[PDB]
């Protein structure tokens, strides 16, 4: 039984080397990108990025034909929805909502929405008011877990999200909501 | 891959000296490792081993209270100190790596080996030289105090044949499968108690010295040896 | 008569402690899908209390029971010790409980890499040890007690009764209830305060909060009132309001939580 | 449009009578109570699949984590851990030989890691492309060539040590989900969103038979050890098996009770149990002739992944949502 | 998209008689020597417990 000592010791060590792993592993908070945004993420290929503010680390999974590959992405902590709204394709975008929302296996993962390319519709462009007026027919759209609207530094707005998003969720597991 | 291993010399009995073990080409953190000495005239002896993150540490029982061995993997070398020798440790000794998973080949490579100068289980290899010719079968058999079967059903045997001149090799680990870089002639079989290794074509790279060893118990004695002529 | 109603009643006290704390234990050894850190400090107080259940409530039910102390000075003492050690090991692991969910609510991006196994660790090593450091050395040492209740000791040995001089008084009250209740009445308020605001900005956690804290202050404070205030058959009930404490806190302390609510069900159901 | 009229209507002619008939009259397997004997615990995330080795002790299993882990199942160690490089594996393979592995996923790109190296650490042996879908199976053919499904309507042939895909098989029209190869290695089946299961051979290049029984899609798909027949799942709760010579259905094992989808399926060594994974946190177990239940696999609290039978028969391995991994027998 | 019509017009179905009874006669013939339709004993079992 030498041998098997010996590979029992070596597993022991693999499970070591697991545990440091895990250690890490559970210190990420990853979230996922869906829908510009590549300014937002860099201030066919997954461009998975790891990126720390305040001490804090956070796994970025960037990212059309729908497919079940979404119904794995359980244990993400939220889902940030961008949508270059310079219009048609608005609609497709609210059918890629309804489709995460009907998805059935991304409940009780929160998404986060973005309203990004302002300067964009500042050019193609009260206007605001119309801006603000396409902005809540979107909200409205999106009422069809909860939701995080964002409209115009990101980076510490996804912050803030995440850290609501966790502080309500272990305040749900303690039944203190 | 590559295993070099330094210190040795002359010094005086009763004396300290350190040998040291390069390993280049391998990840060998998570390798185990073994140092094997051998007498100008006689066959291989165990000296000590170390395990993967350097956890479990067994001595010879001969000498276990005059040795010391060690390793650094950010270093990439493994050490052994002796102390107070005496004139019975005049050998040339050998740097073993093996690493152990269900599957694995221990004993795969043997170290090139630095000189140095100033009851338990025994195997019994009767036989000494036995000249062949070419064409024919060679059969070469070895013993045991202890049945080497275990529960598991495989059993922990080993053959060391070694080139005269060159340091020792891996041809069959655990009395039936077969190494990597080792023609197929080579052949292992036997019972449980009488093991044989079998050639059936000879040539000028099969003139050797072949070991036989034992695992079940890790002080690892390791048999005496039988020389082959053509 | 009224005798055999207090013994059922006292026996079923003990049996409801050991079987909860029993079943706790149980179910997270066999489940093995809570045996994260965070699940570690509820287990740990299972078993303290189970300690509690097996050692300390026996003399105590007996000695109602039957008045006469049927046992050993040396006894008697090694009763009192651990009846100080086990409710002062419940009351900070209590403590330790409360501040990891003050961590886990407050700071929560943070929390993961500032509660590890590692400190999970430390705070239970940390708790075990100043309980049994209040606890065993004073009593068998001998600075437990005053000469004068000493020779009252000495007088009639028949009976013995725990009472303490004015060092371990306050010593034993504040490692036993201060700190920790301090504790509580900041973190949960904390905490509580974070579920108000967050449920009002949303357009349960008071009845959750006032339970929790609130069963654990009643059941407490009057036997350490008593204590503190008159250091300068009643004893009999305090103790056992602390006991009935010790009996609820492994379902009051699983029934709230989700996973533990479904480990629960399914132990259960294994019955 | 009339070709495919009077194709029909000749394999509706083929068929006289079911199979129904002919098995109420055969003997039942009763109940079969298949307690766990070994559980395997190690990994971080949910296991997306696992395959046994040809000597059904070795198994390999990769899950969200981003590592793949190899474990000698009679003694719950870990053999092997490698430290994928992406951590979005959907799949896995164990070569016959026993000396390579394989993974491959959202990254687009399949990875072949070489076990029986020099050193004793792993490397990828080969990371081979030229999908432009992601990866279902990457069942291993033999030592130098595998078989993948992509989810670009396409299958493909690879060759180990030159890249490049020898044979390709465009005749789906959705995305192949579940990729399944007859043990004779000569005939391969597939299944996609078309609801369309395909038959393919590997020297042919392009599709031989192809099957319309479901409804939604397939899911799921595994061969029959006979070699003559396969048992796919869908999303209709539906266990539907085919044969080949016949090229009609034969029977289903449908369940109103279940609205979910499948996982998983696969059979036994002598074929008389088809095992099956659903989402409802339980693994029903049929019978592939009666069509009835005989028993139940709850064992778990999530969704089981994988489920897969030795090639010897002698135990299951269901690995599972929750970080686990159950050997049943 | 002729060719798979034209294919599956001479693909040369056979009836399901003869596949359902080489399906049940293969089960039936090798039902004995494999495990998971019986329990089997601790003696060949591997993983006893
Ligand atoms: N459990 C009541 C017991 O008498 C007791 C008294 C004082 C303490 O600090 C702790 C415990």
């Amino acid at each position: 039984s030498a041998e098997d000592k010996a590979a029992v010791e070596r597993s022991k060590m693999i499970e070591k080397q697991i545990q440091k792993d895990k250690q890490i592993y559970r210190a990420t908070h990853r979230l996922l990108l869906l829908g510009g945004k590549n300014t937002i993420v860099k201030q066919s290929g997954i461009f998975e990025t790891k990126f720390q503010v305040d001490k804090v680390n956070f796994h970025m999974f960037d990212v059309d034909e729908r497919r079940k590959w979404i119904q794995c992405f359980n244990d993400v902590t939220a889902i940030i929805f961008v949508t270059a709204c310079s219009s048609n394709r608005l609609r497709a975008s609210l059918k890629l909502f309804d489709s995460i929302w009907n998805n059935k296996w991304l409940r009780d993962t929160s998404v986060i929405l973005f309203l990004n390319k302002q300067d964009l519709l500042a050019e193609k462009i009260e206007v605001i008011r119309a801006k603000y007026f396409i902005r809540d027919e979107f909200l409205r759209i999106s009422t069809a877990h909860y939701c995080y609207p964002h409209f115009t530094e990101n980076i510490r707005r996804v912050f803030n999200d995440c850290r609501d998003i966790i502080q309500r969720m272990h305040l749900r597991q303690y039944e203190l909501l | 891959v590559q295993l070099v291993e330094s210190g040795g010399g002359l010094v005086q009995p009763g004396g300290s000296r350190k040998l040291s073990c390069s390993a280049s080409g391998f990840a060998f953190s998570s390798f185990g490792m073994h140092w094997v000495r051998q007498a100008p005239e006689k066959g291989l002896e165990w000296v000590a081993y170390i395990s993967s993150g350097s956890g479990t540490i067994y001595y010879a029982d001969t000498v276990k209270g005059r040795f010391t061995i060690s390793r650094d993997d950010p270093k990439n070398t493994l050490f052994l100190q002796m102390t107070s020798l005496r004139s019975e440790d005049t050998a040339m000794y050998y740097c073993v790596r093996s690493i152990y998973y269900y599957g694995s080949s221990p004993f795969d490579f043997w170290g090139q080996g630095t000189t140095l100068t100033v009851s338990d289980i025994v195997m019994t290899q009767a036989t000494s030289s036995v000249p062949v010719t070419p064409g024919e079968s060679v059969s070469i058999s070895c013993r045991s105090s202890k049945s080497l079967l275990h529960s598991n059903g495989n059993t922990y045997l080993y053959w060391f044949l070694q080139r005269p001149g060159q340091s020792p090799q891996l041809l069959i680990y655990r009395m039936s499968n077969l190494a990597s870089g080792v023609p197929d002639r080579f052949s292992g079989s036997g019972s449980g108690t009488a093991f044989t290794l079998t050639i059936s074509r000879l040539e000028a790279e099969d003139v050797g010295v072949y070991y036989c060893m034992q695992h079940l118990e890790y002080p690892l004695t390791f048999g005496a040896g039988t020389k082959l002529e053509l | 008569l009224k005798l055999v109603l207090k013994t059922l009643a006292l026996v079923t006290i003990i049996s409801s402690a050991v079987f909860g704390n029993l079943l706790v234990v149980t179910s997270v050894i066999r489940h093995h899908k809570l045996r994260i850190t965070t699940n570690y400090f509820i287990v740990s107080l299972a078993l303290a209390d189970t300690l509690v259940a097996l050692f300390a409530m026996t003399f105590n039910a007996s000695v109602t029971i039957s008045g006469r102390w049927l046992f050993n000075q040396t006894v008697c003492d090694f009763w009192n010790s651990c009846d100080v050690l086990f409710s002062t090991a419940s009351i900070m692991h209590l403590c330790c409980i409360s501040v990891d969910r003050y961590y886990a609510i407050i700071k929560p991006l943070e929390y993961p890499t500032k509660i590890t196994g590692r400190t999970v660790a430390i705070m239970l090593t940390c708790a075990w040890v100043s309980s049994g450091l209040i606890s065993f050395i004073p009593i068998f040492l001998g600075w437990y007690t005053t000469n004068e209740h000493l020779v009252y000791k000495v007088e009639h040995p028949d009976e013995c009764i725990f009472v303490v001089n004015k060092p371990y008084a306050i010593i034993s009250s504040s490692v036993s209830f201060w700190i920790p209740c301090c504790i509580m009445l900041f973190t949960y308020w904390r905490i509580y305060v974070e579920a108000t605001r967050q449920e009002k900005m949303l357009c349960k956690a008071a009845k959750t909060l006032g339970i929790i804290m609130g069963a654990f202050i009643l059941c407490w404070l009057p036997f350490f009132l008593w204590y503190v205030s008159i250091t300068m058959l009643v004893v009999d009930l305090l103790f056992w309001i602390g006991y009935l404490n010790s009996s609820l806190n492994p379902v009051i302390y699983a029934y709230f939580n989700r996973e533990f609510r479904q480990a629960f069900k399914e132990t259960l159901q294994a019955i | 449009e009339q070709l495919k009229n009077q194709i029909r209507d000749a394999r509706k002619a083929c068929a006289d009578a079911t199979l129904s008939q002919i098995t109420n009259n055969i003997d039942p397997v009763g109940r079969i109570q298949m307690r766990t004997r070994r559980t395997l615990r190690g990994h971080l995330a949910k296991i997306y699949a696992m395959h046994w080795g040809t000597d059904s002790r070795l198994l390999v299993s990769a899950s969200q984590d981003g590592k793949l882990i190899i474990w000698d199942s009679y003694t719950t160690n870990k053999v092997h851990a490698i430290p994928l490089r992406s951590s979005w594996v959907m799949t896995c393979a164990y070569a016959p030989s026993g000396n390579y592995v394989a993974c491959g996923g959202l990254d687009n790109i399949c990875s072949i890691y070489n076990l029986k190296t020099r050193e004793g650490n792993v490397r990828v042996s080969r990371e081979l492309a030229g999908h432009t879908g992601y990866l279902s199976c990457c069942r291993f053919l033999d030592d130098n060539q595998i078989v993948t499904s992509s989810g670009d309507t396409t299958c493909a042939l690879w060759d180990i040590e030159t890249g490049q895909q020898t044979t390709t098989f465009t005749g789906h029209t959705g995305d192949v989900m579940s990729l399944s190869l007859a043990p004779d290695t000569r005939l391969f089946v597939s299944g996609a969103c078309d609801a369309s299961a395909k038959l393919w051979d590997v020297r042919e290049g392009m599709c031989r038979q192809t099957f319309t029984g479901h409804e939604s899609d397939i899911n799921a798909i595994c061969f029959f050890p006979n070699g003559n027949a396969f048992a796919t799942g869908s999303d209709d709760a539906t266990c539907r098996l085919f044969d080949l010579r016949a090229d009609q259905e034969l029977m289903t094992y449908s369940h109103d009770n279940i609205i979910c989808g499948i996982t998983s399926v696969s059979f036994s060594k002598s074929g008389r149990l088809l095992l099956a994974g659903y989402d409802d946190f339980n693994c029903n177990v049929w019978d592939a002739l009666k069509a009835d239940r005989a028993g139940v696999l709850a064992g778990h609290d999530n969704r089981v992944s994988c489920l897969g039978v030795t090639d010897d028969g002698m135990a299951v391995a269901t690995g599972s949502w929750d970080s686990f991994l159950k050997i049943w027998n | 998209l002729v060719e798979q019509l034209k294919m599956e017009a001479n693909i040369d179905r056979i009836k399901v008689s003869k596949a359902a009874a080489d399906l049940m006669a293969y089960c039936e013939a090798h039902a004995k020597e494999d495990p998971l339709l019986t329990p089997v004993p601790a003696s060949e079992n591997p993983f006893r417990e």
